């Protein structure tokens, strides 16, 4: 994948401002509320019984931070993404068997959460660069299926 | 389907628009064209530069269709059924494209109404957009 | 929506499938497990070996549920409402999986009734399996 | 992707028996009929206005054959699929803009055509290997999107 100077600037620009912990908690929790089937991978996390339960859940909140941190690792090495996510691709693909379609729904939610946090600062060019990012991340995360 | 709580959630956030159909529809499409350039293929006849008059005119129609659907939320088919002919039979829009536009609409909402796009309202809005998409691609089934 | 011709096609091809319903269900299931092994995670309680009694018995049920849907083709949602609760609410079956099961069922019909699975019958069967998939995941919508 | 001896056998054994012209034409026709939005890419082909017309269309028939000859290039060089399909990826991705979801649907249709043509010889093990080959072909053909 090719990253233009402007894309790189839009990505690193926004990333410096991102509340990894809250945006992270929010994105994961939205995933489980909006796409209720994904709750199945998170049976270990306990009570996923209501939107309020999911938003209230400490393991949901804590896992969210680390998923977003791991997106941060992509931001931090845009040209080495496929390697950065290899060990995570095996876990997701071989150990957990998560359909890659869901990597895509997570990316989309992250866009919406980043939209809400950044408001008008989340310009069309910015949505476009960040969407590409979550796309490149989903693809690297799926490569153990191929 | 959409629960009474969903219908309530959607109407609520659509009231919060609400005089913003023109600008939100237009913004939705602009975002769609730059985020997913492949969707530009369906508009060879439009000037696709940001803020073009055609996009403004078209975004107005898209938003008003969505408002008409919020208005007749108990029978969305009944109200937007004429659009399926156009999208599916005439235009042969690939079904994958409906999610993309939905995605852009949700973003445009999040940007303008960040506190009102609660996970529950976001879930209900998702349900609504998917049901609209289902009516427009219905001539595929 | 399934047209009247769609319904006749489906009704017709199920008429050739009735006597072998149970066998076919089991073969579809077995095909899904080997072709799409990730679907097995839903069946940790089953002996997943080819020809096991649990697969054979489950396969009969699945084929019977489709036959029942064909019998209430005018209103599939009314006849499979029960199964939606099981699949979406209790089981959390990922929506991608329904296409995998539908594909295998199509492989099975093609294998046993090749002349009968003409492109049009194929079209209608696909539509049918999709609607059934749509009912069983309606609790997500 | 790795290839077992058993898979390599199931693919090559079956391929030698495939009617490329007929299976090719049939799989392309079914694509157009079951998923009519794919007709948009085929306007140069003329009359696709009904199933009969689609099945009678000589350009559909002739393109159908080339598509299956192409799958045979994959069969013939199973470890070198990514490179075999590279120009075709630019075409379908860079020039034609085909959503890769349609690669999956075509592969699914081809598996169904192989099933009808081979009946009980299309064993579960055989399906699993053939489904896998089309999945790797579609993945190689989507390479220019990533
Ligand atoms: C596409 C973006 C994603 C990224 C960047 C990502 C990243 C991560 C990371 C960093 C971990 C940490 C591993 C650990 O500490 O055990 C993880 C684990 C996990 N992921 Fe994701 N992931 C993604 C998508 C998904 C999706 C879509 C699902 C299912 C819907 C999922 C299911 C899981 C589960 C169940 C775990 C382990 C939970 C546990 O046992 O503690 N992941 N992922
Ligand atoms: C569910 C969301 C959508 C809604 C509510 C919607 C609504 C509309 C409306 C109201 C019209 C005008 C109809 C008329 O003037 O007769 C229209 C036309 C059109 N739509 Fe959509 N649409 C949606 C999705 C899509 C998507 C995803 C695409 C393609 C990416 C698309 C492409 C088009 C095109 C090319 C026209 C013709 C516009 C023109 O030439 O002026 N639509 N749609
Ligand atoms: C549209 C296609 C499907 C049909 C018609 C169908 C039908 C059925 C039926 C009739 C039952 C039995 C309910 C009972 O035990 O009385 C069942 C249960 C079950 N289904 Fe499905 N189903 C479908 C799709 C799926 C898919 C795609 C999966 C996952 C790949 C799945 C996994 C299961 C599981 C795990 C059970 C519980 C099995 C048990 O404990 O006995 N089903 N389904
Ligand atoms: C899934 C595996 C596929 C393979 C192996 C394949 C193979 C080929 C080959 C060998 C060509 C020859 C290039 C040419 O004649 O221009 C071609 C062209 C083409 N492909 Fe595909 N294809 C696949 C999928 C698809 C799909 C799903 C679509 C669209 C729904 C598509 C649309 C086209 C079109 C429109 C052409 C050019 C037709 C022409 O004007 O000559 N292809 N493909």
């Amino acid at each position: 994948v090719q990253w233009s100077a402007e894309e790189k600037q839009l990505i690193s620009g926004l990333w410096g401002k991102v509340n990894v912990a809250d945006c992270g908690a929010e994105a994961l929790a939205r995933l489980l509320i909006v796409y209720p089937w994904t709750q199945r991978f998170f049976a270990s996390f306990g009570n996923l019984s209501s939107p309020t339960a999911i938003l209230g859940n400490p393991m949901v909140r804590a896992h969210g931070k680390k998923v977003l941190t791991s997106f941060g690792d992509a931001v931090k090495n845009l040209d080495n993404i496929k390697n950065t996510f290899a060990q995570l691709s095996e876990l997701h693909c071989d150990k957990l068997h998560v359909d890659p379609e869901n990597f895509r729904l997570l990316g989309d939610i992250l866009i919406i959460v980043l939209a809400a946090h950044f408001t008008k600062e989340f310009t069309p060019e910015c949505q476009a660069a960040w969407q590409k990012l979550v796309r490149v991340v989903a693809h690297a995360l799926a490569r153990k299926y191929h | 389907v959409l629960s009474g709580t969903d219908k309530t959630n959607v109407k609520g956030i659509f009231s919060k628009i609400s005089s913003h159909a023109e600008e939100y529809g237009a913004e939705t499409l602009e975002r769609m064209f730059i985020t997913y350039p492949q969707t530009k293929t369906y508009f060879p006849h439009f000037d696709l530069h940001h803020g073009s008059a055609q996009i403004k005119a078209h975004g107005k129609k898209v938003a008003n269709a969505l408002i008409e659907a919020v208005n007749h939320i108990d029978d969305i088919s009944g109200a937007l059924s004429k659009l399926s002919d156009l999208h599916a039979q005439k235009l042969r829009v690939d079904p994958v494209n409906f999610k993309l536009l939905g995605q852009c609409f949700l973003v445009v909402v999040a940007i303008h109404h960040p506190s009102a796009l609660t996970p529950e309202v976001h879930a209900s809005l998702d349900k609504f957009l998917c049901a609209v998409g289902a009516v427009l691609t219905a001539k595929y089934r």
